[PDB]
């Protein structure tokens, strides 16, 4: 009987108890504050706040050269990596069979699972008419008809973290089965051993939970493409059409989609949403196309259009006052904490060295107008045309200092340069009397007074704006200048742009090269070793008010994450503290024996 | 051995700590209480011989 | 600065001490360290200070802990005396670090002491008038209790 009013008022206590947690997170012993790290006066944190303490501990000396730490540092609770914990990954959309149409019947709303073979929710699917008979079409086939197949492409994180671009076939009449065992080839989920678990929810989604201990970084998107007829009527001529043409329905699936990009026009390599006409017996047909978005939202993508499901990476950086960041973290291979500065190319890249790695930039800049550029550091190389006349164009290969002297001027290695460099180039795109360059890699040695002029406008560029790399790992910028951030921010890889090998197939096609992920569209999951107490309290209490089981997309809020979710998030939870808890006394009891013996 | 001396009372506790681990080596803090008697253990060994 | 290390100081010996420089807990894309022997002069020493002594090297300049580092003039011959100054920039946070060098602190380069022995051995004032220069820290502002803990 919980109305939405009557959730807040629940909600409200918990709001006051997650302030007893941050006041109890404030707590001192007179100014001793426990979470100061080893600074007693430090006032830790606020309901909006971060850890405000150093990460020594508070220690005192007893000794021939010896400390004797005795608290936790307050991120160590508050962000800490508890990192036993792994990756719940959720489609946010949910699956149903659709001869029947749950606006018919919303009192229905039977989800899929084994039972549920691939013709019935294509069954209305396929048409507009939308009144194709459930049984006598589809299962007491007395006159049931010919089915074409239907299109997926998939992009992810396995487990390990290499990264993989792939494109795959559904039959007519495929069910839960026919996954599953694709699923095991695709991501190695081997009969012979397992890496992540597969499983439809208590909302009715389809959940995927890791097996790898601490993995920070498993992500998902995913994007199917169908045909559509307009009649049931229309559908049996496309039988003897297909047929006496020589081919079933399923050659048909494969005309339209690639006739859509043979013009891009008719639907473009990544947005092939056109509705095509196409021929078969050479009998004259229009067919609609479908879309399916795996993370489906009130999207409009960074280019401002409906944003068309391949838009993954097509989203800008998330908007927290003067804040953007990519919530598409960069993590570390390891702790799974966060990037540094002079982490070269070479730590990062899966390749001897950055071969056919190339980048792509956008920016809409806090001058309004966007500034969007490409990279090739396989050539350390930064590039722009003019407008006007890109014939022209801006040369600038990659920087560096000398061993002990100012004889400067030959070009970074490619696997050397760093991510430094990267927020450094952000500082290019700063303000107003914006810097241009030209420069020529003579045997790589080039004019460092070119260098030195970029650099003293970057040492100006300092105030402008920033970029960090959060508690989450977040590719991060913060508007300086502001507290609210007049800039936009979206990147790519262009390794992308090549896909895995056609034909394409039922057979999953999977080919590597891609070698780095950006701001995108992302899977939705909350829990995993680092904390976070905003995105975990604050995201869970909107599904409580909206009573969302998980979830809405076309809530204000499309990325509603929490209520069922908190349940693990409990799981973690309750060993997170319990472990800090049990910690403290060990310098209790430890210390008790030390001052003893001491003593006597 | 007022006490029987750190050392081999360093070692029953982190005797103890053992079939504690026993108990949950999932349980990290097994591991480091586990540990820390140890590290009393070695470090009084080093102490006593200063 | 003619004068060697060693001869300045017996208790001078093979070492060396880094410079990391530092918002109150540090970075390293910019460090730099300066090396001593049991023959090395002062000149020498200023020479790895005040010189574009990289700490990035791949062939180029700038973009280093040099970017922190002024020194500056203030004399009047009116007196026949005057200061002379040798800074990084305020603002920032610094730390060095020592290994069995054993120079600086002994001359009070930075040092607690002014005089030698119990006729002028003191305490230097600006220590006496604030306490708070005392901050516990090596780090940062008062980012660590340590150094309040490293004198027990």
């Amino acid at each position: 009987s919980n109305s939405q009013t009557s959730r807040e008022a629940i909600a409200k206590e918990l709001e006051r108890i997650k302030e007893s947690i941050v006041q109890l997170a404030n707590t001192s012993v007179n100014g001793q504050y426990l979470f100061a790290g080893s600074q007693v006066a430090n006032k830790p944190f606020d309901s909006n706040g971060n850890y405000y303490g150093d990460k020594n501990n508070i220690n005192v000396v007893t000794g021939a050269g010896t400390e004797s730490p005795y608290n936790i540092p307050g991120w160590d609770l508050f962000f800490k990596a508890d990192g036993d914990y792994k990756k719940q990954i959720s489609t946010n959309v949910s699956f149903t069979d659709n001869r029947w149409d749950l606006n018919k019947d919303p009192d229905k709303t039977k989800y899929l699972t084994g039972d549920s073979k691939w013709q019935q929710l294509i069954g209305q699917g396929y048409v507009k008419d939308n009144s194709l008979d459930a049984d006598k079409d589809f299962e007491y086939d007395d006159s049931k008809l010919d089915f074409p197949p239907t299109t997926l492409y998939v992009q992810g994180t396995k487990p390990d973290g290499t990264s993989f671009k792939s494109a795959v076939l559904v039959k007519p009449e495929d069910t839960l089965e026919d996954v599953m065992e694709n699923i095991g080839a695709l991501y190695g989920n081997t009969p012979n051993n397992k890496v992540v678990e597969v499983s439809m929810n208590d909302s009715g989604q389809i959940q995927i939970t890791d097996l790898k201990q601490g993995n920070n970084k498993l992500d998902f998107h995913a994007v199917a493409f169908t045909p559509q007829a307009d009649t049931k009527d229309e559908l049996k001529n496309i039988i003897e059409a297909a047929n006496q043409e020589g081919i079933s329905m399923n050659e048909v699936t494969n005309r339209v989609m690639q006739a859509s990009t043979a013009a891009p026009s008719n639907g473009d390599i990544t947005k092939l949403n056109n509705p095509v006409t196409v021929t078969i017996n050479n009998q004259q047909f229009t067919i609609d196309l479908k879309q399916t978005d795996f993370i489906k939202s009130k999207m409009t993508d960074t280019d401002g259009n409906a944003a068309n499901g391949a838009d993954y990476d097509n989203v800008y950086f998330e908007k927290n006052g003067n804040t953007v960041y990519g919530n598409v973290s960069q993590v570390i291979k390891g702790s799974n904490a966060y990037a540094t500065d002079s982490t070269k190319l070479s730590e990062v890249m899966a390749g001897d060295s950055l071969n056919g790695t190339t980048l792509n930039l956008k920016v809409n800049s806090k001058g309004g107008n966007s500034y969007d550029v490409t990279i090739n550091l396989q050539t350390s190389t930064v590039s722009y045309p003019d407008p006007n006349n890109p014939g022209q164009t801006i040369s600038f290969p990659i920087m560096h200092t000398n061993p002990a002297t100012g004889n400067s001027g030959v070009v970074t290695g490619s696997n050397d340069i760093t991510y430094g460099q990267i927020n450094d180039i952000i500082g290019m795109f700063a303000a107003d009397k914006i810097p241009t360059t030209t420069i020529q890699a003579n045997n790589g040695q080039i004019n460092n007074a070119d260098y030195t002029q970029i650099q003293q406008l970057m040492k100006d560029s300092q105030a402008t704006v920033d970029v960090s790399m959060d508690y989450k790992g977040r590719i991060s910028v913060t508007d300086k200048l502001s507290s609210g951030t007049n800039i936009e921010i979206s990147l790519s890889d262009s390794q992308s742009g090549q896909f895995p090998a056609p034909p394409f197939t039922t057979t999953s096609t999977v080919q590597n090269g891609p070698n780095f992920s950006f701001s995108a569209n992302n899977s939705l999951t909350i829990d995993e070793p680092n904390v976070d107490i905003i995105k975990d309290l604050d995201s869970m209490i909107d599904a409580v008010l909206k009573g969302n089981m998980r979830a809405d997309s076309e809530s204000e809020n499309p990325r509603n994450t929490g209520m069922q979710g908190a349940l693990e998030r409990l799981d973690h939870l309750a060993d997170h503290v319990s472990k800090l808890n049990t910690t403290m006394g060990a310098y209790h009891n430890t210390i008790e024996g030390v001052n003893t013996r001491t003593s006597f | 051995d007022l006490q029987n001396t750190g050392i081999l009372q360093d070692l029953e506790n982190y005797n103890k700590a053992w079939n504690d681990f026993a108990s949950n080596p999932n349980e990290n803090a097994t591991k480091i209480a586990l540990v820390k008697a140890s590290q009393t253990l070695t470090e009084s060994v080093n102490n006593t011989f200063a | 600065g003619d004068i060697p290390l060693v001869n300045y100081d017996r208790t001078i010996q093979p070492g060396s001490f880094d410079i990391v420089i530092y918002d109150d807990k540090g970075d390293k894309k910019l460090t730099k360290t300066i090396t001593i022997d049991v023959n090395t002069t002062m000149n020498d020493i200023m020479r790895q200070i005040n010189a574009n002594t990289d700490d990035n090297d791949n062939k180029n300049s700038n973009d280093d802990v040099d970017d922190h580092i002024n020194a500056s003039f203030s004399y009047d011959a009116k007196t026949g005396d005057g200061l002379f100054q040798i800074n990084a920039k305020s603002g920032f946070k610094v730390a060095i670090e020592d290994k069995g060098t054993n120079f600086a602190g002994a001359f009070s380069i930075g040092g607690f002491f002014s005089g030698t022995d119990a006729s002028d051995m003191k305490v230097k004032d600006s220590i006496l008038n604030d306490p708070s220069t005392v901050r516990a820290s090596s780090n940062g502002v008062d980012s660590g209790n340590d150094m309040a803990n490293k004198i027990i």
